């Protein structure tokens, strides 16, 4: 699990803690299938479940290992 | 539906670890 927790630091640029829309067009961009803003934002509209709209550690954790 | 891509630069952190 330790890839999961520093991917979250490398996933923010900005150093806030949290995975903004903007921070993962970036990451999921350099990643080679770089997909629409909307599919973008439907990543973390499934990927949040906090309903905040950003992907936070809890929630990272959650959607990453999902039992 | 794209979460599958959540875990696709997940496993590149993985993968930049073996490179
Ligand atoms: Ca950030
Ligand atoms: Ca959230």
């Amino acid at each position: 699990e330790e890839e999961i927790r520093e991917a979250f630091r490398v996933f923010d640029k900005d150093g806030n803690g949290y995975i903004s829309a903007a921070e993962l067009r970036h990451v999921m961009t350099n990643l080679g299938e770089k997909l629409t803003d909307e599919e973008v934002d439907e990543m973390i509209r499934e990927a949040d479940i906090d309903g905040d709209g950003q992907v936070n550690y809890e929630e990272f954790v959650q959607m990453m290992t999902a039992k | 539906r794209a979460a599958n891509l959540w875990p696709s630069p997940l496993m590149i952190k993985r993968s930049k670890k073996n490179s």
